[PDB]
């Protein structure tokens, strides 16, 4: 009974979903200072 | 509107944001 | 006109055995040797390191690294002869002949 | 959901601003 093996391994970057797009709220707070301005 | 920040990323960092911006 | 780089591998034996002796034993103890010897001296050519290797099994080590190029001066290290000895005792206790920690009828 | 909110905040912006 041949036996006692090993392995390698890999891996993978799933966490592919952009957040950018929802990050540049910048605007909104620009035209709120104006209206506090 | 039930929400405002799409939760891809999860993480308590988006939920507070939601609630904020309601 | 550059510095010195000095490499001391412990144990050299251990990651450096004969090429396809194993398989490589699942493939990583075949590149890692293949990658060594490329780097040692390739097609680039480096002048300004030194390495140092030790061992006590020198006959498993792979051929093609014990070349001239790669690791030219090998030595070997064996037991003292009566003089070795005397000189190796004298080494040893010089700390207490100094401060007069030893007998006289030693 | 996102249209109609950010749509409906830029139109009571606008509005205030004006």
């Amino acid at each position: 009974a041949s036996g006692i093996i090993m392995d390698s391994s890999i891996s993978k970057q799933a966490l592919s979903e952009i957040e950018t797009r929802h990050s540049e709220i910048i605007k909104l707070e620009n035209s709120i200072r104006e209206l506090h301005d | 509107s039930g929400g405002f920040i799409r939760r891809v990323t999860n993480d308590a960092r988006e939920n507070e944001m939601d609630e904020n911006l309601e | 006109n550059s510095g010195l780089h000095i490499i001391i591998f412990d144990e050299i034996d251990a990651i450096c055995k004969q090429r396809g002796s194993m398989a490589g034993s699942t493939g990583v103890h075949d590149t890692v040797v293949n990658q060594l010897l490329s780097k040692i001296d390739g097609v680039e050519q480096l002048n300004n390191i030194l390495v140092i290797g030790m061992t006590n099994r020198p006959d498993l080590i792979d051929e093609a690294l014990l070349r001239p190029g790669r690791l030219e001066v090998k030595m070997e290290i064996g037991l003292p002869d009566e003089k070795g000895r005397l000189q190796i005792l004298h080494i040893h206790t010089a700390r207490m002949r100094g401060h007069q920690l030893l007998s006289a009828d030693v």
